[PDB]
C-alpha cells in the first residue's frame, strides 16, 4: 500500500505555511488505489520544503528526514510512479544546502548514503553529484563536530568514491 | 525462517506486560517502529506461516492493548497507535475476534486527561480516512455475525457524541474538527454510489435475527418470567416444556448475566426446574471440587441462606443420581479412587456447605481472622451420620482450593476469547440498516455544529453535507427522518413598521443574518427536486404555507404564479398588499440589507419551488392551505386581509385544476369558498373578482347544484 505518506503527514503534523501545505496534501491523498497519476515532485515537496530551508529547528528536520527515509526504505517511490526521476533529483538537490544537534547531520548522510548506493541514485544529475561530494567532504575535512560523525563521513565517501569509479567502466 | 522466528520472539520479549521495569520506554518506542516496519514490508504473505501467525497474533496483541490502557506518557502511545493502525490495514481480513477488544476499550476510555484523548482520536482517525467503506466493510465482516459486539454501530455513536462544541472540558479543540471529518465522510461517501441507480429500481435477514435476538435477550434481562413465554413467541424454542427451555440457557450462556439465571433460579415455584437443569450435566470420572467449579461457572451465588438452601439441595441431590452404588469396598488405603463413596442424600447435602465456606473468608480481605486446616477437618467430626470421613478427602479439596480462586478483572477475560478460537444493489441492500440507528443522532450533531457556529466556510460544508442527508432519507422511505430535517430548517429559516424594494422588521432581520440565507436557498433545492409528496406530513406543510405567507406578508414574493389562468378568465393581477407610505425613516443600514433579501428569494425560485415541479400537487397542500386562510379582519392585519384571501383563492384554484381527483376534492374547496366570501364587508373589487372563481368552480365540480342555486339567488 501507499497508506504511509498520510501517516507520517499526521505525525509531523504535531508541531505544536508548512502546516497549511501538509493538510493540503492529506486531503489530496484522501483517494485510494495506489498514488497513481500524481505528478510525484508533490506528492514529497512539502518534505523538501522543510528541509530546505533555515527557519526551523531541528526537531521538525530530524522528523522529516525520518520521514524520507521511510519512504525510501518501503520505496513508495519506484519506476511506475510518474516522474520519479525529478523526485529523486529534488531529494538529493535540497539536502545539498542549508539545515539544522549533531544526530540530524548523520541522518542526512544516511540518507544520502543510502540514496546514491541504490539503483535510483544512478538517475541524478553530473551536476548534482560533485555538491553532495563537496558536502560530505566538507563534513569530514571539519573538525568543530564530533569525531564519530566525521568517522561516518569518512565512512559514505568511501563508498560513494567506490560507486563513482565503478561507473566508469 | 527460524530467524524471523527468533527474532519476533525477541522483538516480544522487548515489549511486553511482564518486562516492563528491565527495559526504557526508549527501548520500547524503538521496538515498536521495527515491528512496525517489519508488518510494512511484508504482511499479506506474513498470514501464511502458522507457526509466525501465532506470535503476531496472541502474545504481541497483549504487549499493545496492555500499554494503551495503562500508560500515561505520549511518545510510547503514539509508536503504539501506530502499529495498531498498520495492523488493522494490512491484516484486516483475519486477526478479526481480537481487534473488536481493543476498538471496544478504546471508546470505553475516550467516552468516559486531555492530550491524550486528541492523541487517540488524531491517530485513530485515518481507518474512515484511507477506506472510506470502512463502516460498511466491518458491517459486512464483523456486524453480521450473530455472536460478538456491534462495534460498528457504536463507532458512529462515539463519533457524534465527541464531535460537539460541548467537549470542550472532556477533549481539547483539536478532536471536533478530525472527528467531523469522518462523520461527513459517511454522508458524502453514499453520493458516489447513488449516481448509478434510480429509484424505482430498488423498490440481511440475519440481522433481523439478530435484532430479534438482541431484544429478547434485553427483555429475558430486564424479566425472565415474561421473557419465557415472549422466548416461546418468537419460535426459538421447541415447547413450553422445561426440557428445551433448559437447553437453551447452557449453550448461550456467554452473553447473558449470571445475576439473572441465579435471580431466576432463586424463586419456589421454579423450584420444580432445577428437577431437570442439573439433569443435562453430569460429572463422573470427577471430584466434587472441579464440579462445583464448573457449577459456579455457569451462575451467581445468592445471598440469602434460605434461598442458597435450596439451590444446596438441588445441586447435592443431582450428583447422587449420575453416580451408580459401588461402595462395598470401604477402605482408607485408597489412592484417587472416588466410586468407592456413594453417599446418602444428607451426606451430599453437608458436603455441599463445607466446600463452599473457604471462598468467602479465608480468601475474603474483609475478614482478617483465618480458620486454620486444623478447624476444617475439626468440624465434621461425627457429622456424615455418625461415621467420620476419610482423613485424605479433605488435604486433596484444600489443596486444589489453595492454588486458585473462584472469580465472579482484565486478564481473566482473555481466557474465554482463546477457546472461542481454539476449540452495487447488493451494497444498498446491506446499507439501510446503518442510517436506521445512528440517523437521529447524526442530524442533530450536524444541527448543533451548524446553529452553535459562526464561520461561513464550516456552515457551507455542514448544510452541504445536511442535503446530502435529506437526499439519503428521500431514496429510501423512512420519513421520520426527512420530516425532522425539513421542519427543523423551517425553523431555523427565521421566517416563522413604516415599509416602502420593501423594508420590514423579517426583511431586516433576514438580510442581518447570513444563516437565515443558506438555509432558505437550500430548503427550496430540497423541494425543487422530489420524486413523491406523501414523504411530507401536516406540520411540514404548515409550515411551507406560513413561510409563503410570511412572504406575502412584505412585498418579497410577486403573486403572479400562474398568469396563465389570469389569462384565461381576463382579470388583472391581484392587487398588491398595500403598504404604508411609497417615495423614492430608513437610512444607511437598513436598506442594503434587505434588498439582499430582496435578491436571495429570487435566487430560491420561489414560485416555481413548491408549485413549478408537479410532485408536490396533492390533497394535502389544498386542503391545508385553505385552512391556511385567516378570514378575520383585525387592525393589526388590515394592510392585507382584502389581498391575502385573494391570492389564497386563486392559488387553489390553478392547484386544483392541475389534480386529476375531479370527483370528490372540489366539493371541499367549493364549500370554504362559499364559506369565505361573506366577510364583513369586505371591498368592491375582492367580491367582483371572487365570482369569476366560483363560475369556474361550479363549472370543474360534478352534480354540485344546490350552491350554483345559492349563487343566483
Amino acid at each position: 500500500p501507499v497508506t504511509i505518506i498520510i501517516k507520517e503527514c499526521i505525525n509531523l503534523s504535531t508541531a505544536m505555511p508548512f502546516l497549511s501545505g501538509f493538510i493540503q496534501l492529506r486531503l489530496m491523498l484522501n483517494k485510494l488505489k495506489n498514488l497513481d497519476n500524481i505528478d510525484s515532485l508533490t506528492i514529497l515537496q512539502p518534505f523538501l520544503l522543510i528541509v530546505s530551508t533555515s527557519s526551523i529547528s531541528g526537531y521538525i528536520t530530524s522528523l522529516a528526514l525520518d520521514s524520507l527515509q521511510k519512504f525510501f526504505t518501503l520505496n513508495i517511490i519506484n519506476e511506475s510512479s510518474q516522474n520519479y526521476i525529478g523526485a529523486h533529483r529534488a531529494t538529493v538537490n535540497a539536502l545539498t544546502h542549508c539545515r539544522f544537534d549533531d544526530s540530524v547531520l548523520l541522518k542526512v548522510v544516511f540518507l544520502l548514503r543510502s540514496i546514491v548506493d541504490s539503483p535510483y541514485g544512478d538517475l541524478l544529475s553530473n551536476s548534482i553529484i560533485y555538491d553532495v561530494l563537496q558536502t560530505i567532504l566538507s563534513l569530514a575535512c571539519n573538525n568543530r563536530r564530533s569525531e564519530v560523525l566525521r568517522n561516518a563521513a569518512q565512512s559514505t565517501m568511501i563508498a560513494v568514491t567506490v560507486k563513482i569509479f565503478s561507473k566508469l567502466k | 525462517l527460524p530467524v524471523v522466528r527468533q527474532y519476533l520472539n525477541l522483538l516480544l520479549s522487548l515489549i511486553a506486560p511482564e518486562n516492563e521495569l528491565k527495559h526504557s520506554y526508549s527501548t520500547r518506542i524503538f521496538g515498536l517502529e521495527l515491528i512496525q516496519t517489519a508488518l510494512e514490508i511484508s504482511g499479506d504473505r506474513l498470514q501464511l506461516y502458522p507457526r509466525l501467525f501465532t506470535l503476531i497474533s496472541d502474545p504481541i496483541f497483549k504487549s499493545i492493548l496492555f500499554i494503551i490502557q495503562n500508560t500515561t506518557k505520549l511518545s510510547l502511545l503514539q509508536a503504539t497507535l501506530q502499529l495498531f493502525t498498520t495492523l488493522v490495514v494490512i491484516l484486516g481480513n483475519n486477526l478479526q475476534l481480537q481487534i473488536e477488544l481493543t476498538l471496544t476499550r478504546i471508546f470505553s476510555i475516550l467516552l468516559d486527561p486531555s492530550i491524550i484523548k486528541e492523541l487517540l482520536i488524531e491517530q485513530i482517525s485515518i481507518l474512515w480516512t484511507r477506506s472510506p467503506s470502512f463502516f460498511t466493510s466491518t458491517f459486512i465482516n464483523f456486524d453480521c455475525n450473530l455472536d460478538r459486539a456491534d462495534v460498528s454501530i457504536n463507532f458512529l455513536k462515539a463519533l457524534t457524541k465527541l464531535a460537539l462544541p460541548e467537549s470542550a472540558l472532556t477533549t481539547t479543540e483539536s478532536v471536533p474538527p478530525i472527528c467531523l471529518e469522518g462523520l461527513v465522510s459517511l454522508v458524502d461517501d453514499m453520493f458516489d454510489h447513488m449516481k448509478d441507480i434510480d429509484r424505482e429500481e430498488f423498490g440481511l435477514k440475519k440481522r433481523d435475527r439478530k435484532t430479534e435476538f438482541i431484544e429478547c435477550t434485553n427483555a429475558f434481562n430486564e424479566k425472565p418470567k415474561k421473557g419465557i413465554p415472549m422466548l416461546i413467541e418468537k419460535g426459538f424454542i421447541a415447547s413450553d416444556s422445561d426440557k428445551d427451555i433448559a437447553e437453551f440457557l447452557f449453550n448461550n450462556n456467554n452473553r447473558m448475566n449470571k445475576k439473572t439465571i441465579g435471580l431466576l433460579l432463586c424463586h419456589p415455584d421454579k423450584v420444580s426446574l432445577l428437577n431437570e437443569y442439573i439433569r443435562l450435566f453430569d460429572f463422573s470420572g470427577l471430584r466434587v471440587d472441579e464440579a462445583i467449579r464448573i457449577l459456579l461457572t455457569k451462575f451467581r451465588l445468592p445471598g440469602e441462606s434460605q434461598q442458597i438452601e435450596r439451590i444446596i439441595e438441588a445441586f447435592s441431590s443431582a450428583y447422587c443420581e449420575n453416580q451408580d452404588y459401588d461402595p462395598s469396598k470401604i477402605s482408607d488405603n485408597a489412592e484417587d479412587d472416588i466410586s468407592t463413596v456413594q453417599p446418602d442424600a444428607d451426606s451430599v447435602f453437608i458436603l455441599s456447605y463445607s466446600i463452599i465456606m473457604l471462598n468467602t473468608d479465608l480468601h475474603n480481605p474483609q475478614v482478617k481472622e483465618h480458620m486454620s486446616f486444623e478447624d476444617y477437618s475439626g468440624n465434621l467430626k461425627g457429622c456424615c451420620n455418625h461415621k467420620d470421613f476419610p482423613f485424605w478427602y479433605l488435604d486433596r479439596i484444600y489443596c486444589s482450593i489453595r492454588d486458585k480462586e473462584i472469580v465472579m478483572w482484565f486478564e481473566d477475560a482473555w481466557n474465554n476469547l482463546i477457546s472461542s478460537t481454539t476449540v452495487p444493489l447488493e451494497l444498498l441492500n446491506f446499507d439501510r440498516a446503518i442510517f436506521k440507528q445512528v440517523g437521529p443522532s447524526i442530524v442533530s450533531t450536524l444541527f448543533n455544529i451548524y446553529v452553535v457556529a459562526s464561520d461561513d466556510h464550516i456552515s457551507t460544508r455542514m448544510i452541504t453535507s445536511l442535503d446530502k442527508c435529506s437526499y439519503i432519507s428521500a431514496f429510501f422511505d423512512f420519513k421520520d427522518l426527512f420530516n425532522d430535517i425539513l421542519n427543523s430548517i423551517a425553523k431555523g429559516t427565521t421566517l416563522i413598521m413604516p415599509l416602502v424594494i420593501p423594508v420590514s422588521t423579517d426583511a431586516v432581520r433576514f438580510g442581518r443574518s447570513f444563516k437565515g440565507q443558506l438555509n432558505t436557498v437550500v430548503f427550496f433545492r430540497i423541494i425543487r427536486r422530489n420524486k413523491d409528496p406523501k414523504i411530507f406530513s401536516k406540520e411540514l406543510w404548515l409550515n411551507i404555507v406560513n413561510i409563503i405567507l410570511t412572504l406575502y406578508e412584505d412585498l418579497i414574493l410577486s403573486p403572479d404564479i400562474f398568469p396563465d389562468l389570469q389569462k384565461r378568465l381576463k382579470l388583472s393581477n391581484l392587487p398588491k398588499p398595500s403598504p404604508e407610505i411609497s417615495i423614492n425613516e430608513p437610512t444607511e443600514e437598513e436598506i442594503k440589507s434587505s434588498k439582499k433579501a430582496m435578491e436571495c428569494i429570487k435566487s430560491s425560485n420561489i414560485a416555481a419551488s413548491v408549485f413549478g415541479n408537479e410532485s408536490n400537487i396533492t390533497a394535502d397542500l389544498i386542503k391545508t392551505l385553505l385552512d391556511s386562510a385567516k378570514t378575520e379582519k383585525n387592525a393589526d392585519n388590515s394592510r392585507y386581509f382584502e389581498a391575502e384571501l385573494l391570492f389564497i383563492i386563486e392559488l387553489t384554484i390553478a392547484l386544483f385544476l392541475f389534480c386529476k381527483e375531479e370527483k370528490e376534492l372540489g366539493k371541499f374547496i367549493l364549500q370554504k369558498v362559499f364559506q369565505l366570501s361573506h366577510t364583513k364587508g369586505l371591498t368592491k373589487r375582492t367580491v367582483r373578482r371572487m365570482l369569476t372563481y366560483k363560475i369556474l368552480l361550479i363549472s370543474l365540480c360534478a352534480d354540485q347544484t344546490e350552491y350554483l342555486s345559492k349563487l343566483i339567488n
